[PDB]
């Protein structure tokens, strides 16, 4: 489900709300880190900062959540 | 033709996502008893793949041990084979520790005795397992202690006494035993190995061989190459350590076996060998070990669907 992906990428995210790409590249295989890296929106919420990457808008809208 | 499943169970959500087969719970309608239902479309499957599903019924009829997932029926229709199991509630171990936040050398020592009396029983009955790993380990309920339960026998095998043959590449790697990436004959020891690999998991969260390179992967796992780094091994019991040793020795016929390391001081005397320490790394390493499973999963399918 979308609440399982996104509760997991926030899990290698340290629980913020957005993910880094080096985040990805350090917990993920490289095509894998590149796929979702090429494919998250920027986060613009609370707490962002430049390079946060939407990891839950990534999956709501993989999901049609 | 049948249609006795159809007539007499209604299905509902899926439990579990399968590379061929789906787990869905269902609810046998006249007693209103709830079990789970292992379903493989047979319409277009080839002569081996029958075959597979033949042995794997086979297999779950003969195996009833209480650290075991129990068949209840099976139910062949025209288009569907249906493997119904008595349910359990408890999800995946690895999940549920977790969950519950707290863990300890005991808490694994438990854990690892009952996956090893569940293995023991396979290898008695002459069967190999061949995929111990977290998604196959179950808790039987959510009770507070409640009993794990080995699942999945798609890729048991049959064998003769202590015959080792060579049965094929089968399992994921992470967990495959040297012997089987030699290309040796092998048998009841690789289900060994995967208990290493549980159990040294079960103490720090992380796995002992990993790497992106599967090649190299390989060669680690070939070469007993795993470690026991500070600062996290440094508090756990040098017997812990040594049932690891034994259950991750390269040579099949040194390595320890069900019965032997079911005697193992760490297994047998817990009470008194194993550390109540509260390891809170091992937790936050589940935690994400976890998490990267589901999301390369996840992943993987959203990249196949993008290929197309």
């Amino acid at each position: 489900t979308a609440e399982q992906v996104i509760a997991s990428f926030r899990i290698l995210a340290s629980d913020k709300p957005y993910i880094l790409a080096e985040e990805l590249r350090r917990e993920l295989p490289p095509d894998q880190a590149q796929y979702c890296i090429k494919r998250m929106p920027a986060y613009s919420g609370p707490g962002s900062v430049p390079g946060a990457l939407d990891y839950a808008a990534f999956s709501s809208a993989l999901y049609g959540e | 033709t049948c249609t006795r499943f159809t007539e007499e169970y209604q299905l509902f959500e899926e439990l579990g996502k399968g590379a061929f087969s789906v787990v869905r719970r269902c609810v046998k309608v006249l007693a209103g008893q709830e079990y789970a239902a292992k379903i493989i479309n047979t319409k277009k499957l080839s002569a081996r793949d029958h075959q597979k599903l033949e042995r794997e019924a086979r297999i779950c009829r003969l195996l009833k041990h209480p650290n075991i997932v129990r068949l209840h029926d099976s139910i062949s229709e025209e288009g569907h084979h249906y493997l119904i199991f008595d349910l359990v509630t408890g999800g995946e171990l690895f999940e549920d520790i977790v969950a519950r936040e707290y863990y300890s050398e005991a808490d694994a020592s438990h854990c690892i005795q009952q996956i090893l009396e569940a293995v023991l029983h396979c290898h008695q009955m002459g069967v190999v397992h061949r995929d111990l790993k977290p998604e196959n380990l179950l808790l039987a309920s959510k009770l507070k202690g409640a009993a794990v339960k080995l699942a999945d026998f798609g890729l048991a095998i049959e064998v003769e006494g202590e015959q080792q043959a060579w049965f094929g590449f089968a399992g994921t790697p992470g967990y495959l035993s040297p012997e089987v990436l030699r290309k040796d004959p092998y048998g009841k020891p690789v289900d060994l190995w995967a208990c290493g690999v549980i159990l040294y998991i079960l103490l720090v969260g992380y796995p002992p061989f990993w790497d992106e390179d599967q090649h190299r992967l390989y060669q680690q796992i070939k070469a007993g190459a795993y470690d026991f780094p500070s600062p996290e091994w440094d508090t756990v019991t040098p017997e812990a350590k040594d049932l690891i040793n034994k259950m991750l020795t390269i040579n099949p016929s040194k390595r320890i076996t069900a019965a032997e390391a079911l005697k193992h001081p760490w297994i047998s005397h817990r009470s008194t060998v194993a550390s109540c320490m509260h390891r809170q790394e091992t937790v936050d390493c589940l935690k994400k070990f976890n998490a990267r499973r589901k999301l390369k999963g996840a992943i993987l399918a959203a990249m196949l669907a993008t290929r197309n």
